[PDB]
């Protein structure tokens, strides 16, 4: 999920949501390119962003264009291939993900379709639910 | 500048000072603007803010190399902040800082008065190792001989002894008023309020100077011989020793119902026997070891 | 405010009560001048009585105190300075000079007598330090006071 994605046209290809196009730029591209202004006003930049809407609004496509800029410092995740057959062995993957992302300083993590791993909560359902929730 | 400012008009700039420290600081513009207001603070008779805002100054050096007329030349206005209290050691390094500008601008008249200026108060600073070594660095100067009175000032350096303040004024009464440059000596004694303070400071320098060597070379000392070797009332000697022992820079014990006083320290027999063992070990066995080896070399050099 | 008042009424905790005065003044901040103006006297009174004098001049040197400067904070300046210098005569001088400004304590008897009796040996620690074998009339001179109560006082010291 590091050296895997092929290239892509820039966001010039997509259109119709340029408000959002610029809007993600302030949370991702700007705070690393020019962190000075955040210090001048004295306010920490945002941390995480969510994308939602009907299917085929170009949600995956926009992330494709964004990752098409760096192409080297971008991690992508289906949020479904994380499960396994063992008891642990899945959280640890998350650990080393955040540890590699700790290794490289300007890391971008992408996770599609959290609803697989997302969930909300359960009143003591099945044990596999407990593996997931952990 | 239109109204020429006042307390308030000078207070106007006070709110927009740190602005372009965050906007952007330029080594030839932001410096001149950032030093500009603190003089107006000086006109306001405010120093607590002047030193704080000035703390951004002494981090904005390393452009004096290209800035001649301004960078090293506001410091003259910085001894107005350094000058309010008795920070006589603070300006010590200062006048060496400004000592170069009349040397880069190699003139040797304003530079000349820089020589006397930097030195006329190093005696006027309380004693520190920073004084004892800085007097060494100012010592051995290739231009220090330009001031022939620097040696008469050098008498105050080591083992002081007979540096009687009366003879001092007898040798120094014309460096205050007379002279060729005479301006730092004017700041020392010319101005009545400043000069007077430095008369008393000089006294301070004198008595405190002698007291140290007294502790250096006196087991005990009679009260009368102290009052006479200081030329002042025994009560005044009580003041000088009291405010110096509360200073605890020189320990003493004025046993006053007999007057005889000591400059020494008690002796734990652990300490006494420790030192006896010290001399017995170090300077009895080691040098003994060395002497035999030089003696062995003597055979090799002379007859086999 | 009256939390710090009665919490300081028995003289057991001279820190948390100070926190009550600081809290009450912060509440009176910029909304009640007559009530906020009185908090400083009690906060700095509890600090000087706490024997931490320099932070009084520090607090009054704070920009918040500049909003509420006046004859009372000036009266606390000289008192904190005399306490700092350990002067039986400077303290008496400020006490006499700003007496009307000084009377405002609800209990000026204990608050002045206790700090004073502190000031006695506060004086003695300096005025006795530089010597070992003294004749007592001179130290009665330097203290500027009779020597009998000096004998009982210092005797209280060694005791
Ligand atoms: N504005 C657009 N321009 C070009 N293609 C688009 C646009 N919007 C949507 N698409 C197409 O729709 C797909 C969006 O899929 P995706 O972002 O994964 O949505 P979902 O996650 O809901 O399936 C892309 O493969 C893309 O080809």
């Amino acid at each position: 999920m590091s050296h895997e994605d092929p290239g892509n046209v820039s966001y010039s290809e997509i259109g119709g949501l340029s408000e959002q196009i610029r809007e993600l730029r302030e949370v991702i591209e700007l705070p690393l390119t020019n962190p000075e202004l955040f210090q001048r006003v004295g306010i920490i930049p945002p941390k995480g962003c969510l994308l939602y809407g009907p299917p085929g609004t170009g949600k995956t496509l926009l992330a494709r264009a964004v990752a098409s800029q760096l192409d080297c410092n971008f991690l992508k995740v289906v949020s479904s291939s994380i499960v396994d057959k063992y008891i642990g062995e899945s959280a640890r993957l998350i650990r080393e993900m955040f540890n590699y992302a700790r290794d490289h300083q300007p890391c971008i993590i992408f996770m599609d379709e959290i609803d697989a791993i997302g969930g909300r909560r359960f009143s003591e359902g099945t044990s596999a639910d407990r593996e997931i929730q952990r | 500048k239109e109204q020429n400012g006042d307390v308030k008009e000078a207070a106007s700039i006070l709110q927009e000072l740190q602005v372009e420290t965050y906007g952007s600081m330029e080594k030839k513009e932001r410096v001149e603007f950032i030093l500009e207001q603190m003089r107006l603070c000086l006109a306001v008779k405010d120093y607590i803010r002047t030193q704080i805002i000035s703390k951004k100054i002494n981090t904005k050096f390393f452009q004096e190399e290209n800035t001649e007329k301004l960078k090293l030349k506001y410091y003259n206005l910085m001894i107005q902040l350094d000058q309010h209290e008795g920070s006589y050691l603070s300006i010590c390094k200062h006048y060496r800082a400004i000592y170069d500008t009349p040397c880069i601008q190699a003139e040797s008249e304003k530079w000349q008065q820089a020589l006397k200026s930097v030195v006329l108060y190093v005696i006027l600073a309380p004693f520190d190792n920073e004084q004892s070594d800085l007097v060494h660095r100012i010592s051995g100067d290739k231009k220090l001989e330009e001031i022939p009175k620097y040696k008469d000032l050098l008498k105050l350096f080591t083992t002081m002894e007979l540096m009687r303040w009366s003879t001092l004024v007898e040798d120094y009464g014309m460096e205050l008023r007379k002279g060729s440059l005479e301006s730092p000596a004017t700041d020392v004694f010319g101005s009545t309020e400043e000069g007077e303070k430095r008369w008393k400071d000089l006294k301070n320098r004198v008595v405190e100077h002698n007291i140290r060597i007294m502790a250096k070379y006196y087991t005990r000392i009679t009260m009368k011989r102290m009052a006479q070797l200081l030329d002042l009332s025994v009560d005044e000697s009580e003041a000088f020793l009291s405010n110096l022992v509360v200073n605890k820079t020189i320990f003493a014990k004025v046993d006053r119902l007999a007057g005889i006083i000591n400059f020494q320290r008690p002796k734990d027999p652990n300490n006494l026997l420790n030192d006896w063992s010290q001399k017995l070990n170090s300077l009895m066995s080691l040098v003994n070891k060395t002497t035999h080896l030089i003696a062995k070399e003597e055979m090799i050099h002379n007859l086999q | 405010m009256q939390s710090g008042i009665i919490h300081a009424a028995e003289e057991k905790d001279w820190k948390t009560a100070y926190s009550y005065f600081y809290e009450a003044f912060e509440g009176y901040d910029s909304i009640d001048s007559p009530k906020a103006i009185t908090s400083l006297k009690y906060m700095l009174l509890c600090k000087i009585m706490l024997n931490t004098p320099e932070d009084v001049q520090a607090l009054v040197s704070g920009k918040l105190a500049l909003r509420y400067a006046g004859r009372q904070t000036e009266a606390l300046k000289c008192v904190a300075q005399a306490s700092k210098n350990r002067s039986l005569a400077d303290f008496e001088k400020a006490l006499t000079d700003y007496r009307a400004e000084l009377r405002d304590d609800p209990i000026i008897s204990t608050h002045l007598a206790k700090l004073y009796d502190n000031l006695l040996e506060q004086n003695l620690i300096r005025v006795i330090e530089p010597f070992s074998r003294v004749q007592i009339e001179h130290i009665s001179s330097l203290i500027k006071l009779s020597k009998a109560d000096v004998e009982r006082k210092l005797s209280q010291m060694i005791l």
